């Protein structure tokens, strides 16, 4: 194999099933799994945005960069 | 032997490697290797990841960016 930079294995055993915390969420940009309890989920806005006290919504920019 | 573990889903395994122009794929049926190429139009594959929910393969290319 001349240039084997990456390798992956594809079986049903390598991606074990688990319940999804994010399915219950409704935040407007991203939902990410989180080790913190009890929600086990958190929401993330695009790079440069803020996150409102309303943890499911985001605000954008309004400051020089 | 009461110590070894095996997979319920068939033992058949799919192994994918990234080598420049080819996303080499190996299919281990029984212990016989079967080798074929997933895609013709790729330039320089670096990173390979597998998604079991859609049944898809993801790869990144150094030349195509
Ligand atoms: C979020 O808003 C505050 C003003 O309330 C601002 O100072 C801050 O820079 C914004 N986000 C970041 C971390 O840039
Ligand atoms: C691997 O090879 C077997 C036999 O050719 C085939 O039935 C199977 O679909 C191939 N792919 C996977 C993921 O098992």
């Amino acid at each position: 194999v001349p240039q084997p930079l990456g390798i992956i294995a594809i079986h049903p055993s390598r991606q074990p099933s688990s319940p999804n915390p994010c399915a219950s969420a409704t935040c407007s940009h991203l939902c990410l799994l989180s080790a913190q309890e009890p929600r086990h989920y958190s929401c993330a806005c695009p790079s440069g945005w803020n996150l409102s006290d309303d943890s499911v919504n985001c605000v954008r920019g309004d400051q020089p960069f | 032997d009461g110590r070894t573990c095996k997979v319920t889903a068939s033992e058949n395994l799919l192994l994918v490697v990234a080598s420049r122009d080819k996303i080499i794929m190996d299919n281990i049926t029984a212990h016989t290797h079967n080798i074929y190429s997933l895609v013709q139009d790729v330039s320089f594959v670096v990173a390979l990841d597998f998604d079991s929910v859609t049944g898809r393969v993801f790869w990144s290319d150094l030349l195509e960016g």
